[PDB]
């Protein structure tokens, strides 16, 4: 089987313009385990982003978190672009506050 | 629930590339990893050891340099036969559980291209019903070596209900602690003209279960749908959970968020 990846960006903290905070990128439900994940600030990547070790759940499907630091701004533009063998272009995911 | 397991991921890319990462769970949470460069195991927590001895860690180091390599190196070999093409990817994970305090049993599982394809039960290695004659002649391949059974045999049997007994109490101060969530509330996608969602958010919780719910005073909003409970990198949980409503009626709606760390005090936001 092949299985195409879910996407959820989410903050760790309410948005206080300004100020310190986490952007998560949890993709999972993914087969095969051959994956490319960024987080984009203005659609430029993101140097030094980590990420957890590479696990799966019951079903075989596999599963990763990718976070970091961030600022969010009135006017920053951030977001999760992900490539995988079960998809016909890059697909990206926008972080929105509301 | 809760169980403990090991995991074994090994993938063919080409014939000139491939990949190995063998490592421990206790449910969610990892608490080992294996080390190739040096080719020993990491103790991800000061609980890692559990009630076990150098001694002990030693023969059991010894053991996964030796079977990593000929499991990585034989799978290979009859690939050609098995009819295993390139790229494919091959999947274990064993240990065992425990129902309400005590050993409940012990499991060990192979996957071939993300579907189930073996199995370890009562001292055998058995084939997969829907998997069909390659994975019989697996099993044929696996069971000729009586003694390097006795041994998988034994790890599931006896080292590893001692060991998740000795990891669950040697790390009782983690896991039983508990964190406040912290909440708050945000419009989502409208559905439609004249309609509004409402979305409120759940985070940095633990342990894992956790009741929000949408209200009108003391009655309970039947249409708030909550979503999955998320990750977060520091080791605690996130949550969202939201209701559709007309917007004429969105007046005198709260979310309300009860956990275990808050004793009796719930959390109630205003909309
Ligand atoms: C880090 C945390 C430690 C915490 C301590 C707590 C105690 C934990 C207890 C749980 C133990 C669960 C086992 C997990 C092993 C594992 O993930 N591995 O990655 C090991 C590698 C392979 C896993 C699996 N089976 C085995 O390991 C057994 C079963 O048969 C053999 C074996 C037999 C003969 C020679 C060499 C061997 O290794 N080894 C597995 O994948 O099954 C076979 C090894 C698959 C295989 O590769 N078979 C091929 C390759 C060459 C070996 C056997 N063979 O024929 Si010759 C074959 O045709
Ligand atoms: C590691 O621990 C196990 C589990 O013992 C229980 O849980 C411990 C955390 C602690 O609370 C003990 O007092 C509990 O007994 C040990 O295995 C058990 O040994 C007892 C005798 O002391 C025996 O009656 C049980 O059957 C054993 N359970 C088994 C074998 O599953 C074990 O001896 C400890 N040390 C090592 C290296 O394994």
């Amino acid at each position: 089987i092949q299985r195409t990846p879910k996407i959820q960006v989410y903050s760790r903290h309410p948005a206080e313009n300004g100020k310190s905070n986490f952007l998560n990128c949890y993709v999972s439900g993914f087969h095969p385990s051959d994956i490319e994940v960024d987080l984009l600030k203005n659609g430029e990547r993101i140097e030094k982003v980590e990420h957890s070790d590479l696990s799966f759940s019951k079903d075989w499907s596999f599963y990763l978190l990718y976070y970091t630091e961030f600022t969010p701004t009135e006017k920053d533009e951030y977001a999760c672009r992900v490539n995988h063998v079960t998809l016909s272009q890059p697909k990206i995911v926008k972080w929105d506050r509301d | 629930p809760l169980s403990f397991h090991v995991i074994w991921i090994a993938s063919f890319y080409n014939h000139s590339w491939k990949q190995n990462l063998v490592s421990g769970w206790l449910s969610d949470l990892q608490t080992h990893t294996w080390d190739s460069n040096s080719s020993t195991i990491v103790f991800l927590w000061p609980w890692s050891r559990g009630n076990f001895s150098n001694e002990e860690w030693k023969e059991l180091e010894t053991l996964f340099r030796i079977r990593t390599i000929r499991s990585f190196e034989g799978i290979r070999r009859y690939a050609h036969e098995l009819q295993f093409e390139y790229p494919f990817e091959i999947q274990v994970t064993g240990g065992c559980e425990l129902h309400s305090g005590k050993v409940s049993g012990s499991f060990l599982q192979l996957a071939y291209q993300g579907s189930d394809f073996v199995s370890f039960q009562n001292n055998s290695w058995l084939p997969y019903p829907v998997a069909g004659n390659m994975a019989k002649h697996f099993c044929k391949v696996l069971n000729q070596n009586q003694h390097e059974n006795d041994i998988t045999h034994n790890l599931l049997s006896d080292t590893c209900p001692r060991f998740i007994l000795g990891l669950l109490d040697a790390g009782k101060a983690h896991l039983q602690r508990q964190v406040k969530p912290e909440a708050w509330l945000s419009h989502g996608p409208s559905p439609g003209p004249g309609h509004l969602q409402l979305v409120c958010h759940v985070s940095g919780f633990y342990p894992k279960p956790v009741w929000v719910m949408w209200m009108r005073g003391e009655q309970e909003q039947q249409g708030t749908q909550r979503g999955d409970i998320l990750p977060s990198a520091d080791g605690t949980w996130y949550l969202r959970a939201t209701l559709e409503v007309a917007a004429g009626e969105a007046a005198d709606l709260s979310c309300r968020v009860k956990h275990s760390s808050l004793e009796g005090q719930d959390i109630v936001l205003y909309w």
